């Protein structure tokens, strides 16, 4: 993306997340 | 599961594809498609193979790469269309590539996702970079090894290092090749009719990692302790020994099947030595191993072992081995496009018609 924006999507990805189970 | 974003990572061999916020493909079929050898028109996967006989089959992804575009279009609609059972234009859809793919095949392939499929929204991501997203990670080094190559891809926030990225042409399907030759020096009859995929169950099931090669020969060689036994269908029953390690030994050392390249240990090594000095330290302690040809038991120790011999002393090292890096890329993919600080990375229909192909191409 290259702005103020790359940097909280990498933050959320650290987060990490659930994901719905089959 | 409609208006839901699709995630769909080609690989050599294998095609996975499921919904994105999944924890798993719903989806996982052979990277191949077969046109009638001789004269419907054409079939792809499990089918095509169950059919080889009367066809010509084709892998369009080569190397990671994709060279057979209109095998590539019966793929991907197969995959739509026979396997997810969903319509293109109504899902954003994230698409997965190998490291150093040139740019005209990037936009090649965002070319088609728009013209011929009508999809909404594309994404195209590295896909070294989703197994180190799938980890929970935006910075290390990652080992990717599936059915028909493998890469060290260095990565620092997000951003793969392009100058530092290291290129295997070995991967399971030239493994599975080595044990299929062996094998059969012993006395065993293996052709391709049903065996070859026998041998490769044998491979899955059966092979490891040595810690110590050498040593582990010593030891096949004075008990055996390290036979284990297989039973075809056919009846016959067959003991496999030194041959579980010596088959997965070609990740490092190629000069099993006879290539003068250097094993994963010190392509990894050469990989991180390429790097800023800087951010080595990140790197060495973030090694992620993802696809399936590293889900060898005994070969995260092994790696651990190898690269603290060539690295500095002081320098921490670490492995991670995901139990799911069969699925790592596919996985990491799931994850990103559900993330909403991601929603706004998608390229639309809109921005494509407006610039052209190129509306895919970003730096930093
Ligand atoms: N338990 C296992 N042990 C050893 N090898 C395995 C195991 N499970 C799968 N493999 C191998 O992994 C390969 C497929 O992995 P993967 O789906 O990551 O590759 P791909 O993406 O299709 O191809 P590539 O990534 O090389 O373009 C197959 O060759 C298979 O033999
Ligand atoms: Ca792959």
């Amino acid at each position: 993306s290259c702005n103020e924006d790359h940097s909280k999507l990498m933050e959320q990805i650290r987060q990490g997340v659930k994901l719905k189970s089959a | 599961d409609e208006t839901t974003a699709l995630v769909c990572d080609n690989g050599s061999g294998l095609v996975k594809a499921g919904f994105a916020g999944d924890d798993a493909p719903r989806a996982v079929f052979p990277s191949i498609v077969g046109r009638p050898r001789h004269q419907k028109d054409s079939y792809v996967g499990d089918e095509a193979q169950s059919k080889r006989g009367i066809l010509t089959l084709k892998y369009p992804i080569e190397h990671g790469i994709i060279t057979n575009w209109d095998d590539m279009e019966k793929i991907w609609h197969h995959t739509f269309y026979n396997e997810l059972r969903v319509a293109p234009e109504e899902h954003p859809t994230l698409l997965t590539e190998a490291p150093l793919n040139p740019k005209a095949n990037r936009e090649k392939m965002t070319q088609i996702m728009f013209e011929t499929f009508n999809v909404p929204a594309m994404y195209v991501a590295i896909q070294a970079v989703l197994s180190l997203y799938a980890s929970g990670r935006t910075t290390g080094i990652v080992l990717d090894s599936g059915d028909g190559v493998t890469h060290n891809v260095p990565i620092y926030e997000g951003y793969a290092l392009p100058h530092a990225i290291m290129r295997l042409d070995l991967a399971g399907r030239d493994l599975t090749d080595y044990l299929m030759k062996i094998l059969t020096e012993r006395g065993y009859s293996f052709v391709t009719t049903a065996e070859r995929e026998i041998v490769r169950d044998i491979k899955e099931k059966l092979c490891y990692v040595a810690l110590d090669f050498e040593n582990e020969m010593a030891t096949a060689a004075s008990s055996s302790s390290l036979e284990k036994s297989y039973e075809l269908p056919d009846g016959q029953v067959i003991t496999i020994g030194n041959e579980r390690f010596r088959c997965p030994e070609t990740l490092f050392q190629p000069s099993f099947i006879g290539m003068e390249s250097a094993g994963i240990h010190e392509t990894t090594y050469n990989s991180i030595m390429k790097c800023d000095i800087d951010i080595r330290k990140d790197l060495y302690a973030n090694n992620v191993m993802s696809g399936g040809t590293t889900m060898y038991p005994g070969i995260a120790d092994r790696m651990q072992k190898e690269i603290t011999a060539l690295a500095p002393s002081t320098m921490k090292i670490k492995i991670i081995a995901p139990p799911e890096r069969k699925y790592s890329v596919w996985i990491g993919g799931s994850i990103l496009a559900s993330l909403s600080t991601f929603q706004q990375m998608w390229i639309t229909k809109q921005e494509y018609d407006e610039a052209g192909p190129s509306i895919v191409h970003r730096k930093c």
